[PDB]
RNA sequence: CCGAGCCUGGUGAUAGCUGGUUGUCCAAGAUAGAAUCUUAGUUCAACUUUAAAUUUGCCCACAGAACCCUCUAAAUCCCCUUGUAAAUUUAACUGUUAGUCCAAAGAGGAACAGCUCUUUGGACACUAGGAAAAAACCUUGUAGAGAGAGUAAAAAAUUUAACACCCAUAGUAGGCCUAAAAGCAGCCACCAAUUAAGAAAGCGUUCAAGCUCAACACAAAAAUCCCAAACAUAUA
RNA sequence: GUACCGUGCAAAGGUAGCAUAAUCACUUGUUCCUUAAAUAGGGACCUGUAUGAAUGGCUCCACGAGGGUUCAGCUG
RNA sequence: ACCUCGGAGCAGAACCCAACCUCCGAGCAGUACAUGCUAAGACUUCACCAGUCAAAGCGAACCUCAAUUGAUCCAAUAACUUGACCAACGGAACAAGUUACCCUAGGGAUAACAGCGCAAUCCUAUUCUAGAGUCCAUAUCAACAAUAGGGUUUACGACCUCGAUGUUGGAUCAGGACAUCCCGAUGGUGCAGCCGCUAUUAAAGGUUCGUUUGUUCAACGAUUAAAGUCCUACGUGAUCUGAGUUCAGACCGGAGUAAUCCAGGUCGGUUUCUAUCUACUUUAAUUCCUCCCUGUACGAAAGGACAAGAGAAAUAAGG
């Protein structure tokens, strides 16, 4: 079974009761799913958002139908839509309480691998396709190999160390020079400025 | 969205919708196909109520729809009712959905809902729009009472534009963009045949009832891998043509088109415009018929009547070959009724005859006249036939420098040649 | 569809803290369940409220639960526990600091 | 929420670069704070107000003397922000009583005891 | 001037509602909530004011404050020192209990609203400077005169898409398939020779024929009329 | 069940008449006449489960500064 | 729909925290009859009321439960004690509709018009290269999606205005945008020609008259080169009209016992203002058609052009 598996539009037994938009799940750096496991290739997210079943059917069409099933293989790396989102009847005003469950999306944090690919091939056999599904995507992606990720995430650290700067966003924040706090949020004291909402910035020290 | 349909089916008995051909069963049968096309729900009930006034606003009786209400509000499970009625009039979905406290589709909202859901096309979205036009009772289950006095009273001696005028508005020009925009997207599909027309390729539309196999029998004889037919109702969305060849070497166009249901405005229904004219200018017609289908008749009937509303061409009428598909299912076959093809899609039986029949078909309806000609070699008189005409044969003079080509020529491309090598 | 919810705060939790002078009767600590646990000259309440049985410094440590054996529920939890767990609890004393009393000489017979 | 800031104590860390930098020997260091008020407590939090005011930096510009110990330390951290802090300098060691009255506080931050108001 | 006349009187009816509430000067002064036929109000709390008694008030070192739950935040409480001078209690009261934006953690909405609702903090409902004009952003506040001085915040930066040239024989028109389908309609094999070439990576052919590739060689647009003027180079 | 053949219930199951009505909505109902063209008017309908009989129903002679439509003429 | 009480999240860690926010529950039951009497000290639902825990002592033996309830007065009782789904649950001892016949006090603290925020809805443009288009993504489109822009709709918010911002349609006069309907120039075409389609540029000028309907619109009739989309308080009522439109009258159908009512129909129904201030009051034209080109180019036919030239007009402006 080398070709992406089919995602549900909802979970086989249905979530009953409403939840929050908790949108920490967007905000921040991911924890999970950021290493590549049996693959070679993947879509890295750099930035945060909701997958849809309509994103997810996306990239299974466009994945299986660019793909070579007989020497590449797909695997998702984020788990199907499983947190309700609801909506209110159109031209609702406000209050009555909350609306009923309209779909189901999946939080995607920044720094996350959505689909990873692997098998007898070499970057430029499968980059072309995992960049339009990327830029498809509803949040900043990037067909990205391992030598790539590791390239990306040297240059990085590369960067920290020999920039020229004596002030960076962690020291001030850490230190709570000026008072920035007041400015600031207290998940800034770990993003270190390098996020923004569910915005990644790359260039960002 | 998940939802939970109860299927209610009229059984019409005595008078008009009376259906002498089909049965009960068989059409809740159909319904259910239908709405599991849609991917979404499924039945959880199913209720046939007999009727004995199919044409009142109500359908049913008062005991028959009080026994209805009853059941449909007792049941929390259903979200929605689909009635198997063709189309509901406006008062009568306004009443069922007033009593029964859920949204009431009918066969012609179900189909819409079909098109727009599966086929994401700009035609179905702005035709689901245009029948759901009519808004009113926002809140079902409940009667709510609303005292609207006061509201844009005089300010000194009279009032802007009131509620039931502001409606009236908007319904008059959604309306008009509405039909302005379909009227845009019937010239662009229009515009899209020009080429084919001008090329004067012989063009044949595949019409049918639902899961006849028109899909199956356009892959079998075009040849074509790529057309995958499916065991789904109104599978074949969208009208597509696809190249073939015939026993006279001749190149035909296949219109594939959107299978037609019994009990159905398909002239109303604007997904299946596309059909419909690609019918209409068709230049044969060919009636796939599911003789295995217990309900044949009711569904050539619907088909005819369809094709009958379409006011077709005399000729366009005549001379439309009929094809019986998925004879392999009956064990033994015999087409009573003469001119029928009874042929197996999926294994190809009786292909060869069907060829050569719409072929003759093809060569009596486009004008075509096949004949043999002589041509000068080096001429590129040759060259220039066979782009222009199927070349049935070629058979050179070497003596002469000249020769005999049987070709099948239209009208225009005869006198072409004529013209341009005298 | 949803009601109820508008329970008040019990304001429970600790009235005194380590280090804290607390005189006999002073309730140390209200709780629904048992968060701490009585130490030693602390007495629980019915309602599993922690109040000083003498008069003394509040001390709050971490000690070994070793349950009634009639409890049966913790001595299921501990019969099912592995070899060499112990349980601990946060208990809450009360370091008495007066004597109970002193000898005075009444009368010179 | 915004919350009190709690400085890690690295941040009190000096490595030898800053004492280069700053011409402070972390051995014998230096006994008094010159203090002053360079940032408004307008527009920051009441407890930062409180403790301006408990230094006694009310009035901006104005040096205050105080004990280079831990609590006064801990309370500068709290409002750094808002203060200039410099080392006490004693060139002629601490004013006596019979010179108490001709000290000046230079912009160095140095207490001489000595002010003649004249050329050198 | 009749949903029930007019006049007089009770009558200065009552109004939680609107309006008004008149000398000078100084000072303190914007604070959670509960109940209520109650959310246009009031009483009690809280805040605030005054006077008086007393002694601790604030900041805060260790140590300390739970499992559920596998992980799980900024913090908080408590708190000697220390820097500070306030705090508690007693007595007498009013007024505020219809609130805005900003930063942060959230909830509802549509991860809309100058939207609504909680929490921490700030500012505003007070002065001044700045962000163009400007309640809420930044700087800064305790007050007077000065035709002195050092400063605080405080002025946006960006201009971005060229590209190879040459050359191609080949066992054969690889087989089957088909009317022929010959690298190039479909499937299987997919080698191999020439110094160097995939039984061909793309066009084209009725099928061929003919042309190429890899291989040799060599960003944005709206409705009265754009909107300071301008300026790239004289030493922070 | 296939209009009439049986049955339930009710106090009786809306009868005659008229009918897109000044008669909820659907509504610009569907037709014919009328106009070059009519959401108007008039004549009709298996036309009202929200018509209908002294809460009066239909027809009709006269009459009306009542409300519609209209021939011809007339005219700013 | 809810109104009182309790548990869990929001509210991760002392306490406390809203919501017509998310979820669960309660208005008991069981056992006991010392489930007796007293009494330090404490907690406390942010007030009070109320509610909690409890050492020691007497007297004895040797309560479970989260909520599981309700004050005062007043009744019943000899007393002890008991009494409200007083659930609008801090509880008037006992009182419903309707109002357009309406009235007063206020409120822009609060709705309808308009503006404003926003952009869900609506509209527009790009990216994606699946799929339509015989072949062929890109002549013309286009699914799943992505990125932007606009502020024409319906909303949503309730920020100015309720000691009045007069608000549908029409007349009159129009100012403006271009996202161009016609006229101009231009690229592509599935552009043979004629018609077209699509895109760039262009807002100087123009953009019809009628039948029904209050219609804006819609349909239809006849035209036109075309009969554009919008903004302007859905421009403009101190310039006009009031046909529609939930003031007072009345009828029909329906609701109700009735008053009366129905975003149902229908017949009728008062349009004020002498201008103080601002502003303003005399600022090289377009288009169609006729002939001819010409039955020519083009085309198999059907049909059928440009450009050049000549002549006629129509409108607009000025006389
Ligand atoms: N036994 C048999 N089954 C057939 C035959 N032809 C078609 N079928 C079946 O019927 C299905 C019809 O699918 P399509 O041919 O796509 O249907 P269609 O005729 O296009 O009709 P729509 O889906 O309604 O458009 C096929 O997928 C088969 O499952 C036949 O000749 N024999
Ligand atoms: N505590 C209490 N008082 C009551 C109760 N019932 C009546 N009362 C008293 O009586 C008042 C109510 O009067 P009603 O409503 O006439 O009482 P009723 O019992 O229904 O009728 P009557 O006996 O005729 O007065 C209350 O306010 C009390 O004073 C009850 O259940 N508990
Ligand atoms: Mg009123
Ligand atoms: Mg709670
Ligand atoms: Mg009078
Ligand atoms: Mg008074
Ligand atoms: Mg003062
Ligand atoms: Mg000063
Ligand atoms: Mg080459
Ligand atoms: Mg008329
Ligand atoms: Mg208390
Ligand atoms: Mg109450
Ligand atoms: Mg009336
Ligand atoms: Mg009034
Ligand atoms: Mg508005
Ligand atoms: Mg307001
Ligand atoms: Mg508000
Ligand atoms: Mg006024
Ligand atoms: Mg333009
Ligand atoms: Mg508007
Ligand atoms: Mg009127
Ligand atoms: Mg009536
Ligand atoms: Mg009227
Ligand atoms: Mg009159
Ligand atoms: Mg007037
Ligand atoms: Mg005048």
């Amino acid at each position: 079974k080398p070709k992406l598996r089919f995602i549900e539009r909802a979970p086989l037994v249905p979530k009953v009761r409403r939840e929050p938009k908790n949108l920490s799940d967007i905000r921040g750096p991911s924890t999970e799913a950021t290493e590549f496991t049996e693959g070679n290739f993947a879509i890295l997210a750099l930035g945060g958002g909701y997958l849809h079943w309509g994103h997810f059917e996306m990239m299974r069409l466009t994945i299986n139908r660019s793909m070579d099933p007989k020497n590449m293989f797909a695997i998702w790396r984020v788990p199907a839509p499983f947190k309700p989102i609801t909506r209110k009847s159109v031209g609702h005003r406000m209050g009555g309480g909350k609306g009923a469950i309209d779909h189901y999306v999946t939080p995607v944090k920044a720094g996350r691998l959505v689909v990873e690919m692997g098998g007898r091939c070499e970057f430029e056999e499968v980059q072309g396709f995992l960049d339009q599904v990327a830029h498809k995507l509803p949040f900043a992606a990037k067909a990205v190999s391992r030598g790539t990720l590791e390239k990306m995430r040297k240059d990085q650290e590369e960067r920290e160390r020999n920039n020229q700067n004596p002030w960076t966003f962690e020291r001030i924040a850490t230190a709570n020079m000026l008072g920035i706090r007041k400015v600031l949020s207290p998940y800034d004291l770990t993003h270190k400025g390098k996020y923004w909402g569910k915005f990644y910035m790359p260039k960002r020290v | 969205g998940t939802q939970r349909v109860c299927l209610v089916h009229p059984d019409v008995k005595w008078g008009p919708g009376k259906s002498q051909m089909t049965r009960a069963e068989w059409q809740v049968a159909e319904a259910t196909a239908l709405v599991h096309t849609l991917d979404g729900w499924s039945v959880v009930q199913t209720m046939v109520v007999s009727t004995k006034t199919p044409d009142r606003k109500l359908i049913f009786g008062k005991g028959n729809f009080e026994h209805l209400t009853e059941k449909i509000r007792g049941s929390p499970d259903i979200t929605c009712v689909f009635l198997n009625v063709e189309r509901m009039a406006a008062p009568t979905k306004k009443e069922l959905e007033a009593a029964w406290g859920v949204e009431v589709f009918d066969r012609f909202t179900v189909v819409l809902h079909i098109f727009r859901c599966n086929a994401r096309t700009k035609e179905a979205r702005l035709q689901v729009a245009l029948a759901e036009m009519p808004l009113h009772r926002s809140n079902l289950k409940r009667d709510v009472a609303h005292l609207y006095r006061g509201v844009g009273s005089r300010y000194i001696m009279g009032s802007g534009e009131s509620f039931m005028q502001l409606q009236q508005r908007l319904l008059r020009e959604k309306e008009a963009k509405i039909r302005k925009a379909l009227d845009r997207l019937r010239k662009k599909r229009h515009l899209l045949r020009r080429q084919r027309t001008r090329r004067e390729f012989p063009v044949i539309s595949v019409v049918g009832y639902t899961n006849c196999g028109k899909t199956t029998l356009i892959k079998a004889l075009t040849g074509d891998a790529a057309i995958q037919p499916r065991d789904q109702l109104f599978a074949t969305l969208d009208v597509t043509a696809h190249a073939g060849t015939l026993p006279s070497r001749m190149t035909v166009l296949y219109v594939d088109t959107i299978g037609f249901l019994s009990q159905l405005p398909h002239g109303l229904i604007e997904s299946f415009s596309a059909t419909l004219e690609d019918v209409a200018h068709s230049d044969l017609i060919l009636h796939v018929r599911d003789v295995s289908h217990p309900e044949a008749e009711l569904q050539k009937c619907s088909v005819l009547s369809t094709l009958r509303g379409l006011q077709l061409p005399a000729p366009l009428l005549d001379s439309m070959v009929e094809v019986h598909n998925k004879v392999d299912l009956v064990p033994g076959y015999s087409p009573t009724e003469p001119n029928v093809v009874p042929v197996s899609a999926l294994r190809g039986h009786g292909l060869q005859e069907l060829k050569a029949e719409l072929d003759a078909a093809v060569l009596k309806a486009t004008g075509r006249q096949i004949l043999t000609l002589r041509v000068r070699l080096a001429g590129a008189q040759l060259s220039w036939l066979y782009k222009e005409a199927t070349v049935q044969e070629v058979d050179v003079i070497p003596e002469d420098g000249a020769a005999d080509v049987r070709v099948i020529i239209s009208n225009s491309a005869y006198g072409k040649f004529r013209k341009l090598f005298p | 569809k949803n009601l109820g919810g508008k329970s008040s705060g019990r304001r429970q939790g600790i009235k005194k803290m380590e280090g804290h002078y607390v005189h006999a009767g002073n309730i140390i600590a209200t709780q629904r369940h048992f968060r701490w646990h009585p130490g030693a000259h602390v007495g629980v309440g019915k309602n599993k409220c922690l109040y000083a049985l003498e008069e003394g410094i509040v001390r709050y440590t971490k000690e070994v639960y070793v349950p009634h054996p009639r409890n049966t529920e913790a001595v299921d939890l501990i019969t099912r526990l592995p070899k060499g767990a112990v349980l601990y609890k946060t208990f809450v004393h009360v370091v008495p600091a007066k004597p109970e009393g002193t000898f005075k000489l009444v009368a010179m017979l | 929420k915004f919350t009190r800031s709690r400085i890690p104590e690295k941040v009190f860390q000096a490595s030898p670069e800053d004492h280069e930098k700053y011409g402070g020997d972390p051995q014998n260091p230096h006994k008094l704070h010159i203090v002053t008020r360079i940032k408004s407590t307008r527009r920051r939090p009441y407890w930062e107000k409180d403790i301006i005011k408990m230094l006694g930096l009310e009035k901006a510009h104005t040096p205050q003397v105080h004990k280079n110990i831990p609590s006064v330390n801990a309370k500068l951290k709290v409002v750094k922000h808002l203060i200039r802090i410099k080392p006490l300098k004693l060139p002629q060691g601490l004013p006596a009583e019979e010179n108490m009255s001709n000290t000046c506080l230079k912009s160095t931050g140095e207490l001489v005891v000595q002010w003649h108001l004249k050329p050198v």
